[PDB]
């Protein structure tokens, strides 16, 4: 069969689509994230952690993969809570 | 084949053909000559050849053309079939109304 | 404001904006280094050469016949055949050391009025003792005419632009009133344009300079031909043929100037002899001919047309194929036509052997860390009793299991130690240095046999072996000609294939893809055969390199990794299936769905079982600023690698085609 | 490429082909004749571009 | 364009080849001007798409100047192909 | 897992893939070695001058 004779390249493979994948749409944020972080220097009133500190932490999951939220809530939730903490 | 014919003209034609107290006659371009015949040529194959692919680019476009045209055919002959179903309804209804 | 421009000369910043700035394009370039398979289409290739461009467009048409497409192959065979029979005639070496630049070949057509074919190679891919594949290029047409004496002609570079200088030799008439005959001869120098069209050759005077080297009859003149560093001029040397360089020595240099516009000067005595004295090494002796380098103010690169009609270069230890005479040999197979062309006792047509020498098999001790280390590679080295540095002739990994490796040994045409000619030793991690006597050492006698020196230690040896009875070798698809041969014995099949499946001739294209793989096997002369492939290279690459080749050509990535091909055509074979099924299944009679239905379940048994694949796994749901560092220890540290979409959806529409059968739907899925 | 190989024929045919008591044989005309077949061969490839 | 059809197939490693015998007249001084020939033996094969190669000239006015022929007669030519060998035997 | 490697060799599975493994394709071959007429198209012949 397949797998008898084009197995071994890999020991475990994933699904086409989930999160865990190379190809994912998060292993793209990894990588761009990896080089975007040092474009300024952290002093740089443009530091990417100081001007959107929550994508620092931001969680990679099949959750934020999956639900479709609407973009203007999470503009409000992002200002808002700007606000409260400062 | 051609290309080889002139090829073998120009090589036999470099050999000197008057003797005696007159030598030579050894025309000196043949060479020049049969690289120009032979890649003038090419540019006409090249022509003939892509002529060939442009016509059978062509019956296969008239083809696909026939197919939108008996799909066409086929749908319409289709829904005939439906109005006569709803014409012997509508029959039905005018012998009940009598 | 600023950006910090140390981060900005990343190279992933430079692709910025063909690849990284939209994910799609990103994906896309990702599983194209990846998966080649995918993106492999037999049609249109980097790199094609013109004969298989000859064979595309003659073979595209609406209408396939078993008649065309067998007189296709035969027009290509021909094309092919043609250019593998020519001869190098001289060379060039591009750069002043031997270790890098390029070498440029020039050869000619076994025909009367002979077509010139100019060859380049490069030596900075030429590692671990082998000239990698893609380093050789094909060989090119020269327009212009060529019309030499003797076949006297010589590339030479000039400004990083080639150029060729031959002799040619007419023939004129004295008046003594008895009439006589004499020569004169006229160097001619032309050059490439970007086109890669030919100038018109321009005519040098050089009657004056032969006339003063007092050649013997029918000889032809030393003509020495070398770009000068530096000053942008061609030295253009003629001298007098002598059977040794200690002869040169002294030799009546004649030449002349030659400028980047083409005007000339003759050479001073004075500067010819510096000239002289200087590149002397470079002149072709009687005997051997050798390649130039450019000017400079060990042995050079040397050609030989050994006697059994192997032509290779030496420099070193090193020997090198350069024609091959496998299409001179191929005659007897053609005459049964095209099913015993490409059968596999036709790949295994043996190649004379290149120089003096013996073969000798080596089998790789096992895997064993204690008499190993933990780095795996390996080098055999060989020594020649010259008593230079040793030169690796092969580096590979040890396995666990032996390796058997046969290669053939240089010798040297003088034995210059009476007791051993060569030795061969093996270093590795472990134990890298040498031992006096810890490897085979090899004697010849005057009959020519080969025999293992007893004083030698062969103790981290599995095995050794001389195969006295053996004057030839397998040929060779990673030599010079690598790149016709993989372009006749696979790329060929699987175009024909691709193009017979677009017009519907099922049967025509079964045959054609069955010669390079076929899961009913083979069988020849009325016995089954046990191998699968077809393919030599595909037969002997069994699993895939520890790393791939990183580049955006699948092509070039599928050649470093034939195990890719393998993908390739067996995808290939599930294409046609399933189209066989699809065109049964369109005619709804009764019959026919049964015949659509047996072709479906041929490709499901073929495919086997579909792979499970656990849902959720080791992945943490990590945090991006975690992810970040993790990959950048120095991404598949972190995320793993997905199982090849296509083939998942292979799965996907057989198992919904099959479903459709069993329920009486159509193809549409309408009842 | 055609014109090259014209021109370079023309040029290679102005030199004499036979010698001793008769000589020339030269053909005078060659400059122009190469200049004929380049000059209609271009209406050709103007034709199929 | 053979000497009196002086043309004879040869198969060689399973090609077929052709020999045939070419004559040509030439002009000797003795100041009294004088003729005599050469000739010129030429061989040619056939290719894969049965076109055939341009034929390649061998000079055997030596070894028919050997053979003491007769006035307007064509030399006996012997083509055979060797078994084992890869050679042309080509014998006059 | 192992068939006979003698019954294999035999012509009718040599045969195979090209026409006995559909019925109307051994159906047609067999007429047209038993009732040539039927095939015979003047228009085109292997081996036609």
């Amino acid at each position: 069969g397949y797998n008898n004779q084009f197995s071994g390249r890999a020991s475990q493979y994933v699904a086409p689509g989930t999160v865990s994948s190379m190809f994912s749409p998060a292993a793209y944020l990894t990588e761009l994230y990896r080089e975007a972080r040092n474009l300024h220097a952290s002093d740089s009133v443009y530091y990417l952690d100081t001007r959107r500190p929550d994508l620092k932490s931001m969680a990679l999951s099949q959750q934020n993969m999956d639900i479709e939220l609407s973009t203007l809530s999470l503009s409000n939730e992002l200002l808002l809570e700007s606000i409260k903490t400062e | 084949a051609v290309q080889a014919s002139r090829l073998a003209g120009a090589a036999a034609d470099l050999v000197p053909n008057i003797f005696g107290f007159a030598g030579g006659g050894s025309r000196w371009g043949a060479i020049a000559e049969a690289t120009g015949y032979v890649m003038e040529f090419s540019a006409n194959v090249m022509n003939t050849e892509a002529d060939k692919i442009s016509q059978s680019e062509t019956y296969r476009r008239r083809r696909q053309e026939w197919e939108i045209q008996r799909n066409n055919a086929e749908a319409e002959l289709k829904q005939i079939d439906a109005q006569l179903k709803s014409l012997a309804v509508r029959r039905e209804a005018a012998v009940l109304q009598k | 404001e600023n950006a910090n421009s140390g981060v900005i000369s990343r190279q992933f910043f430079i692709d910025w904006d063909k690849y990284n700035k939209r994910y799609s394009t990103w994906a896309g370039v990702s599983q194209l280094v990846y998966y080649p398979e995918n993106y492999i289409d037999p049609t249109m290739r980097i790199g094609q050469t013109k004969m298989m461009d000859a064979l595309l467009q003659s073979v595209s048409q609406s209408q396939l016949n078993a008649d065309t497409v067998e007189d296709a192959f035969m027009s290509y065979l021909t094309s092919f055949e043609q250019v593998a029979n020519l001869k190098v005639i001289s060379a060039y070496h591009d750069n002043i050391n031997n270790d890098q630049g390029l070498t440029y070949f020039i050869g000619l057509s076994e025909t009367d009025a002979g077509e010139y074919y100019w060859r380049s190679v490069d030596h900075s891919k030429f590692n671990d003792g082998k000239f990698a594949a893609n380093a050789w290029s094909e060989w090119h047409k020269i327009d212009c005419p060529i019309n030499p004496y003797k076949s006297t002609i010589r590339p030479v570079i000039y400004k990083s632009r080639l150029y060729l200088l031959w002799l040619e030799q007419k023939e004129i008439t004295k008046q003594t009133y008895q009439t006589e005959t004499d020569y004169r001869y006229e160097l001619k120098l032309a050059h490439i344009r970007y086109d890669g069209t030919w100038n018109t050759p321009i005519t040098f005077d050089v009657n004056k300079k032969i006339s003063e080297l007092k050649l013997e009859k029918n000889r032809a003149p030393g003509l020495y031909c070398a770009g000068y560093q530096g000053e942008d001029t061609l030295l253009v040397m003629f001298y007098n043929q002598q059977d040794t360089l200690d002869s040169y020595k002294n030799a009546s240099m004649q030449g002349l100037y030659i400028f980047a516009d083409m005007a000339s000067k003759d050479m001073c005595p004075e500067q010819s002899n510096v000239y002289r004295d200087n590149s002397y090494q470079q002149f072709d002796t009687n005997n051997v001919r050798r390649v130039n380098n450019r000017y400079a103010e060990d042995n050079a690169l040397t050609l030989h047309h050994n006697e059994n009609g192997a032509q290779y270069m030496q420099w070193q230890s090193y020997r090198t194929r350069l024609n091959t005479l496998f299409a001179r040999q191929l005659v007897a197979r053609a005459t049964t036509g095209i099913d015993t062309i490409l059968s596999m006792e036709t790949q295994n047509i043996q190649e004379p052997q290149l120089g003096k020498g013996f073969y000798a098999t080596f089998v790789i001790p096992p895997y064993n860390l204690s008499t190993h280390g933990d780095e795996r590679w390996f080098k055999l080295y060989i020594k020649h009793v010259v008593d230079n540095n040793s030169h690796i002739i092969y580096s590979g990994q040890l396995t666990d299991t032996n390796i058997n490796i046969t290669l053939f040994i240089p010798l040297d045409d003088v034995p210059l130690n009476q007791d051993y000619h060569a030795k061969v030793y093996m270093t590795f991690k472990k134990s890298p240095s040498d031992g006096t006597w810890w490897g085979p050492h090899f004697v010849r006698d005057d009959k020519g046999i080969v025999t293992i020196n007893p004083k030698s230690i062969l103790t981290h040896f599995e095995s050794v072996n001389v195969l006295n009875n053996i004057s030839s070798e397998p040929m060779d698809f990673s030599g010079a000609n690598s790149l016709y041969f993989w372009e006749l014995f696979y790329y060929t099949p699987m175009l024909v294939a691709q193009r017979l499946l677009h017009e519907q001739n099922f049967d025509e294209a079964n045959r054609w893809l069955k010669y390079v793989w076929s899961p009913s096997g083979y069988i020849v002369h009325g016995q089954i055969q046990n191998y699968q492939w077809n393919v030599r290279p595909l037969l002997e690459d069994t699993s895939w390199n520890s790393d791939p080749l990183d580049s955006v050509d699948p092509d070039a990535v599928a050649q470093h990794d034939p195990m890719h091909y393998k993908v390739s055509t067996f995808m290939r074979t599930l294409d046609l299936l399933i189209a066989r099924g699809d065109h049964a299944y369109r005619q709804l009679e009764r019959d026919t769905l049964n015949e659509a239905k047996m072709w479906y379940m041929q490709a499901l048994h073929l495919l086997g079982d579909k792979p499970y694949l656990p849902l959720s796994t080791t992945w943490s749901d990590p945090r991006l600023d975690r992810a970040a560092d993790i990959t950048t220890q120095n991404l598949t540290d972190l995320f793993l690698p997905q199982i090849n979409e296509v083939m998942m959806n292979y799965w996907q529409t057989l198992a919904q085609r099959v479903y459709n059968l069993r329920h009486n739907l159509s193809i549409d899925g309408q009842p």
